[PDB]
């Protein structure tokens, strides 16, 4: 059997990918806007020196 | 789904080492410099130079990890994979006689 | 997305503040996530009938 015609594959698509999104997003919170926000006040700068 | 584990695990779980650099440097190098601001304008001179040569120093030293971690994510996206078969069959009676 | 941290070392003078790739790396990991959408295939190979 050969040339078979338009199959019909059905997926449900959808893996188990957001899982790993709240990882990111809970390590974020804790340790990244504390950051940025000690950062917003005297921010330093660099030179030559 | 379950295809994906190794894929997701590679991508996501062995890189928690570069959120994880976050982590130490906001205990360092932001919890630490309360000293500049209880400390002389005429200390600020220096203290500025310090801070700024020792976070140059960890930015240099920090880069090749950036790099290494960048040429491992393209190991995810290669396109390599094997095959899948199936089968099926039926049966249906046709005639019988006694003997 | 065409990104995945972008790295390029570059280095100038009076205008590279020292904490600020550090952020840059983890937003720009946080936002290729946001992009990433599978793509399976398939396609038909051989066949038979007993």
């Amino acid at each position: 059997l050969s040339t078979l015609p338009d199959p019909d594959v059905r997926f449900h698509a959808d893996v188990g990918l957001f899982e790993i999104s709240a990882g990111i997003s809970l390590l974020a919170q804790r340790y990244l806007k504390p950051l940025q926000r000690l950062l917003k006040r005297k921010s330093f700068f660099y030179g030559r020196t | 789904p379950m295809l994906y584990k190794e894929r997701r695990e590679t991508l996501k779980m062995v890189g928690n080492r570069l959120g994880g650099l976050v982590r130490v440097a906001h205990a360092a190098q932001d919890r630490d410099l309360k000293r500049y601001f209880k400390a002389r304008r005429k200390d600020r001179r220096k203290v500025a130079e310090e801070v700024a040569n020792g976070h140059l120093e960890l930015i240099f030293g920090w880069l090749p990890l950036i790099g290494e971690l960048e040429g491992a994510i393209e190991y995810a996206e290669l396109p390599d994979l094997d095959f899948i078969r199936c089968h099926g069959l039926h049966t249906l009676v046709l005639q019988s006689t006694p003997w | 997305d065409a990104r995945r941290l972008g790295f390029e070392p570059i280095s100038t003078t009076y205008d590279m503040i020292p904490l600020s790739f550090v952020v840059g790396w983890f937003s720009n990991f946080d936002k290729y996530v946001r992009t990433l959408a599978p793509l399976i295939g398939v396609t038909f190979e051989t066949g038979s009938q007993n």
